[PDB]
RNA sequence: CCCCCGAAGGGGGUUUUUUUUUUUUA
């Protein structure tokens, strides 16, 4: 929501004469968008322990279950939670595993990569929907200039 | 800009890429102030950790009939850095995030369920700071909790690893933490399983796994150190108590 | 106190006090001591065992020679331990191939040198990095070794501690290498040691004299006229805070080395600085601080040609003097002047020159003082001490400038290297490349290892679905197959590296499909690699008249990346859908695989196009591209473009000529689509990365550069140019036509372009969007994309275009503004230097041809002075300076009319008054005598 | 369900600053 909003947002054009600035309503000058450098997207993995805690701490054959984008019913019953933020530059923007059920490192890595697979789709979707919005706005203007 | 990593493979402090800072710990340092306690030095990091409990809940709220309540208080003193901070840190969102992180870390390690209707208060004072402070907090908590005789499944070793270009640097100090992205790890015992995984700045995905690899290893060493202290402190205070 | 640790390790606490401006802050750090620091000697047996691998799992190479240079007793088997000062003063001798073969560089020395001079530190690090059989430089971390680490005593300055640390380093070295008998010589100039319980301590000159080849290198070491001494730091900063003084970089006049100027922010024109004293030992390009002179000493811009060879109070009133300076700068002939009072920064690179015959004495066997005349005619002559004067007499040499005291009329310097006899191809070429700091050394093996292991045996995969080829390259699936396209390349006859290739085919829409295909260099060069580093350092390929200095190794440029015909080659392809009016209705950017059907020359392509017997589909596509290019160019002309093709001249005598490129329609054909490509790519990559897009802009010039020229014009030709808009200047240029001389117009366009500002590379975040505009091309945005083999800008733009289309995630190094800033400044400097080098080489060679072969050429007087004229031979695009002595006998009688731009003189060969105006068509001839361009 | 009694009753779940434009190019 925050990213799509920031990319959709436009501040009014302005110009500056020393001490003073001149701010414009839409009729005066067109608004200009903000400077977006990259598009960070978060994916949240939920971890469930199917067996006992003893198996998690000192047991082989890790049975720890991981799911993506848990519902409220799932979120209320989870034993662990990881949030990974990535962008289309294959950058790990951030990672947060603030405690919870101990998970094997390799599993967490796999989570990161699958998350990337998802943020590709989501990013392309955001860009697409944005451009469609702008195009529809333009075509509306074209419908307004001539009845 | 300066040689964070020289071609010779040395750092500013004179360490190599895979070497921990000086790590020393002391147990039962405040017997009159808390049930468990630890004083810890990691590099220039100096931390006092106090564990009070298990004890009767202050309020007759905050009482859980099935398990103990675990609270963590992190006091970052104004004199921990070179430049004194005119502002307190106690209610900063960073500190709250750290506190909740440590709590949710040791909720899954400490057997709270065998201490129902009790409260375990963890009181931490960071006397001196020099980067990698999160892992230090983790280690201090582990030591102090073990000193308190409070049951837990295993050690939790905290460590930090920076990423300079292609090469990862183990246990970063303050200068290294700046001008570099760092990963903090909370590793359970000798396992490969992570209690904590913290990345707060941008890192190339394809190089993240490698950073973890050394990190875990480092953490293991840290465990071996903490362990090594405890046993000694045990061996000393179980022999002298005899006769 | 220090603590011992687990594995031969230790720790202490380095405590000190940092003094940031206006404050005090005590700093505490942990200093670890070690027992595994290698001496890096091939003779040592103990150290290779205790050594440990780095982060790459690598055991540091022991490179110091088992048998070093051996001297006379009490010195045998010696290594050299340097001091900071010795490095700072003799850095250029430390680089000399025939001395200092085995040198130990202590860590603390490295740090000191770094603190006092970063470039010298970079050169020293370069020495330690490129160590081989010829030269061996190592770095020893004496500070991290417990064996050598000394701790600071109370009440002792940092210097004593540093030198005691170097001393302890030398001591440990002697004690460590003595079982083999390797001694160490601490070379220093600072009176370090009062006899204590030792080490060989010799100064620089002393160590030089103990050498076998002393006479060769003895003079490669730094050593009532009175300049006003520079102001103090407190005085100049105080003067800057009060607005009394002004800082900026000084540019010396092109034809007068004693007239300079400084660009100032609020001043309309750059403030003049005239005379030796006012210049005050400043050099061209130096960053200086200047003070405004009284109106009493304001001067008109000099009309004199002067060479180093031909040259023997109240504050309020000061700022109001700045006011008067501005207001007189706008409207007065006599411009306000200034004087330099402090040098903030100094170029002082190595300078190529030649000894002046006047100052030498062949008879004298003893050391003597001689003068060297530098190639750069904006610089003074330098004083050198030597005994090899009679040997260096007619040889191009390299010198270094050490200092310029107030007592000396000229700067003091020392000899560095002999490049060869004058008028030697090798000597003049190397001198030329050195004068413009062009890297011409061969690529290192670390670079050659970045090349594909296949080599020339590299092939583009036949089928792209090949599980093997995709196993080696996943991104290959996005690569589009355009091998069905009839693609051809058009280039000069001497061409070897093909960057561009074009195609055109008709669409059922009635529209045109036009493909511009560029060498996919990105696929071979990767960020971080040594190849990309050397390719980044070399901003572009430098093109001399005989030789070409490549940016990338040949294998890439001559073969793998080049769009050679008849073979499959990878490319980055810009495909267009055009209207018949050549308006863009569609555009796509795809990485592709192609196969060029033909590699045409310009006149080959033109011939084939005009040839009506050939009607093959390829030829049809070429004709299409032609007419489309014509339409594009018309649209750009109406847009207000100011494009001007300069004469391209190359030679190739090939044994023991001056071929001239002709103007053909195919030139336009290629040019227009290259432009289109660069534009589209610019827009796309800017849309992708709006902050770090690799772009190229051309700023609009102030009216000054132009109305000196305009002044000349309507003074003599009764013509003018409008500077209001690009199109204004364009059509006002179209107005400028002489009836009896059809070529004059193009000349006007040449000088006009010379008035314009320099174009520059930049990342998009550094400027606002309306500053992206390219004033010359009359477009809002532009970059370079079409030539990645020979420019690094195209490489960056290629990577960013790859990132734009989702083919591959853009490198971090092109997403960080600082690194890109460094890159842009570097490629700007390298581009400019390449241009200068090219022009210089052309001038030299053309001069040599006109001299060897008695030849008459046409020329145009483009500048007039009272003691010389500067003419332009147009067919070479070459300008030259004719001196009055040379131009005429009896120069004292000659008259200079500044308003009419006229020089009246009597020609030497036989007399009759001759008036020479600016813009005059003259006949030029070349004969070279000494004590040279000439007028026919 | 634990607690007594004896053979059922009573009580209890916890309210950082290491120091001259452009294009193709041997
Ligand atoms: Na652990
Ligand atoms: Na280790
Ligand atoms: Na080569
Ligand atoms: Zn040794």
């Amino acid at each position: 929501a925050v990213m799509a909003g920031l990319m959709h947002f436009k501040k009014p054009d302005i110009t500056v004469h020393g001490e003073q600035i001149i701010v414009h309503p839409v009729n005066e000058r067109e608004p200009v968008p903000l400077g977006i450098l990259h598009i960070p997207i978060c994916v949240t993995f939920s971890f469930f322990n199917p067996q006992d805690t003893e198996e998690n701490i000192k047991g082989e054959t890790n049975s720890e279950i991981s799911i993506i984008d848990a519902t409220l019913k799932e979120e209320l019953l989870r034993d662990g939670v990881l949030t990974v933020t990535l962008n289309k530059n294959r950058e790990v923007v951030q990672v947060s595993k603030a405690g919870g059920l101990p998970m094997d490192a390799l599993t967490l890595m796999k989570c990161c990569h699958e998350a990337y697979s998802i943020i590709e789709k989501i990013t392309d979707q955001i860009l697409q929907l944005l451009k469609e919005d702008s195009e529809k706005r333009n075509k509306y203007a074209a419908m307004l200039t001539s009845e | 800009r300066l040689e964070i990593y020289s071609p010779e493979g040395l750092r500013l402090d004179g360490r190599r890429w895979n070497e921990l800072r000086r790590f020393e710990s002391s147990i039962n340092t405040h017997p009159h102030a808390a049930d468990g306690s630890s004083y810890m030095e990691q590099g220039n990091n100096k931390i006092i950790t106090l564990v009070k409990g298990p004890k009767e809940p202050r309020l007759k709220s905050q009482m859980d009939t099935s398990k103990a309540l675990l609270n963590v208080s992190v006091n970052i003193t104004k004199f921990s850095k070179f430049e004194r901070s005119k502002s307190s840190h106690k209610n900063e969102r960073r500190v709250l995030e750290i506190q909740t992180s440590l709590v949710r870390m040791f909720e899954k390690n400490v057997m709270l369920n065998i201490y129902p209707r009790t409260v375990i208060d963890i009181e931490i004072h960071v006397l001196e700071q020099d980067g990698g402070i999160m892992g230090s907090l983790i280690n201090g908590i582990t030591l102090a909790l073990i000193d308190a005789g409070i049951s837990m499944f295993d050690y939790i070793s905290g460590i930090s690893v920076g990423l300079y270009d292609t090469t990862p640097l183990l246990d970063t100090n303050s200068l290294e933490e700046n001008a570099m992205s760092t990963v903090t790890l909370g590793v359970v015992g000798k396992s490969e399983k992570l209690s904590l995984l913290l990345v707060e700045d941008k890192i190339p995905l394809d190089r993240l796994e490698n950073v973890l690899a050394i990190g875990i290893a480092g953490a293991h060493r840290v465990r071996d150190l903490m362990d090594e202290e405890l046993r000694k402190h045990a061996q000393k205070r179980v022999s002298n108590a005899s006769a | 106190r220090r603590k011992r640790l687990a594995d031969g390790l230790s720790v202490t606490q380095k405590v000190f006090v940092r003094s940031r401006n206006g404050g005090a802050t005590k700093i505490v750090r942990e200093h670890y001591l070690r027992s595994d620091i290698p001496c890096l000697s091939r003779s040592c047996t103990k150290c290779p065992q205790i050594v440990v691998p780095d982060a790459q799992n690598e055991l540091p190479k022991f490179i110091l020679s088992d048998s070093p240079l051996e001297l006379s007793a009490p010195i045998g088997k010696h290594y050299v331990v340097l001091d900071t000062n010795v490095v700072l003063q003799a850095i250029d001798l430390l680089e000399n191939p025939n001395c200092f073969f085995d040198v130990i560089v202590p860590q603390i020395v490295l740090d000191e040198v770094r603190n006092k001079s970063y470039p010298v530190y970079t050169r020293l690090r370069t020495l330690c990095r490129d160590s081989d059989d010829h030269k061996r430089f190592i770095v020893f971390h004496n500070e991290f070794s417990e064996h050598t680490f000394v701790e600071r005593l109370p009440n002792e300055t940092i210097n004593d501690r540093n030198n005691r640390a170097i001393r302890k380093t030398c001591q440990w070295y002697s004690e460590h290498l003595k079982p083999y008998d390797i001694n160490v010589v601490l070379v220093t100039n600072d009176r370090l040691n009062r006899e204590a319980a030792n080490i060989i301590t010799k100064s620089l000159v002393q160590y030089i004299e103990l050498l076998p080849n002393a006479d060769d290198i003895r003079d490669s070491i730094p050593q009532d006229f009175t300049f006003p001494e520079y102001y103090s730091t407190a005085r100049v900063m105080g003067g800057l805070k009060n607005g009394v003084l002004y800082q900026g970089n000084i540019q010396i006049s092109e034809y007068n080395f004693l007239e300079g100027s400084v660009s100032l922010p609020r001043f309309s024109k750059p403030v003049l600085i005239v005379g030796q004293k006012n210049l005050n030992r400043a050099f061209n390009g130096d960053q200086v601080i200047v003070e405004l002179l009284p109106q009493s000493e304001w001067k008109a811009p000099s009309s004199i040609v002067l060479d180093s060879e031909h040259f023997d109070i109240s504050d309020k009133q000061r700022r109001l003097l700045a006011k008067d300076a501005m207001i007189a700068q706008r409207s007065k002939k006599i411009q306000p002047t200034a004087k330099v009072v402090y040098i903030q920064r100094r170029s002082w690179r190595q300078y190529v020159g030649q000894l002046a015959p006047s100052s030498v004495d062949p008879q004298s066997s003893s050391t003597q003082n001689v003068f060297v005349i530098l190639m750069d005619k904006c610089l003074p002559k330098v004083r050198i001490r030597t005994r090899r004067a009679a040997e260096l007499l007619d040889k191009r040499i390299v010198i270094s400038i050490d200092s310029w005291p107030t007592t000396h009329k000229y700067p003091l310097g020392h000899f560095v290297r002999d490049l060869g006899t004058i008028e030697s191809a090798q000597a003049e070429t190397e001198a030329l490349l050195l004068e413009h700091d062009v890297e011409y050394r061969p690529f290192s093996k670390k670079v050659l290892e970045c090349l594909p292991a296949e080599g020339h045996d590299w092939k583009a995969p036949t089928k792209l679905d090949d599980p093997e080829a995709v196993s080696k390259d996943p991104l290959l699936t996005k690569r589009k197959d355009l091998r069905d396209k009839l693609i051809c390349s058009i280039d000069p006859p001497g061409c070897v590296d093909i960057n561009d290739a074009l195609h055109a085919k008709k669409l059922p829409n009635g529209n045109w499909e036009v493909g511009v295909h560029i060498a996919d260099v990105t696929h071979f060069v990767k960020p971080g690699t040594a190849l990309d580093a050397e390719g980044a350092a070399r901003g572009t390929s430098v093109y001399l008249v005989d030789k070409r200095i490549d940016m990338l190794p040949m294998l890439l440029g001559t073969d793998l990346c080049s769009l050679k015909p008849y073979v499959d080659r990878f490319a980055f392809s810009v495909i267009w859908e055009l209207d018949d009016s050549a308006n863009i209705v569609n555009v796509n950017f795809m990485k592709s695989v192609i196969r060029s059907r033909e590699a045409f020359s310009y006149e080959q392509a033109q011939l084939r196009i005009d040839d009506k017997t050939q009607n093959d589909e390829l030829t049809m596509g070429m004709r299409a591209l032609l007419k489309l290019s014509v339409k594009l160019k018309q649209k750009r002309l109406e847009a207000g473009a100011l494009n001007l093709a300069s004469p391209e001249v190359k030679v190739h005598m090939d044994s023991e000529e001056v071929e001239i490129k002709k103007l053909l329609a195919t030139n336009s054909l290629v040019e227009e689509f290259m432009l289109l490509a660069n534009i589209s790519v610019a827009r796309k990559i800017y849309d992708a990365f709006p902050q770090t897009a690799m772009l190229r802009r051309h700023a609009a010039p102030p009216s000054t550069n132009f109305e000196i020229l305009n002044e000349m014009l309507n003074t003599r030709k009764n013509m003018s140019i409008s500077l209001e808009s690009s199109k204004a200047l364009a059509d006002s240029l179209d107005r400028c036509v002489d009836p009896e001389d059809p070529y004059f117009n193009t000349l006007v366009r040449i000088m006009s372009t010379r008035c314009m500002m320099a174009a520059q590379y930049f990342y998009s975040g550094a400027y606002s969007y309306p500053d992206f505009r390219h004033y010359g091309l009359a477009v809002d945005i532009y970059t370079h994309f079409t030539s990645p083999i020979r420019r690094y800008c195209d490489v960056v733009a290629h990577r960013q275009l790859a990132g734009a289309i989702g083919y591959e995630p853009l490198s971090l190094t092109h997403r960080d503004k600082n690194k890109m800033d460094m890159i842009c400044r570097n490629i700007n400097r390298k581009h400019r230097n390449a241009q200068f080098a090219g022009r210089a080489s052309i001038e030299y060679y053309v001069g040599q041809v006109m001299r060897n072969n008695e030849s008459t050429e046409t020329g145009y007087v483009i500048k007039v002075f009272n003691n010389g004229i500067v003419v332009l031979v147009p067919k070479f695009g070459v300008e030259g300076l004719i001196r009055l002595d040379n131009l005429t006998e009896d120069p004292n009688s000659a008259a200079f009319d500044e308003v009419e731009y006229k020089l009246t003189f009597v020609p030497t060969n036989s007399d009759k008054p001759r008036d020479v105006y600016v813009f005059d068509k003259v006949e030029v001839q070349v004969r070279s005598v000494m004590d040279e361009l000439l007028l026919k």
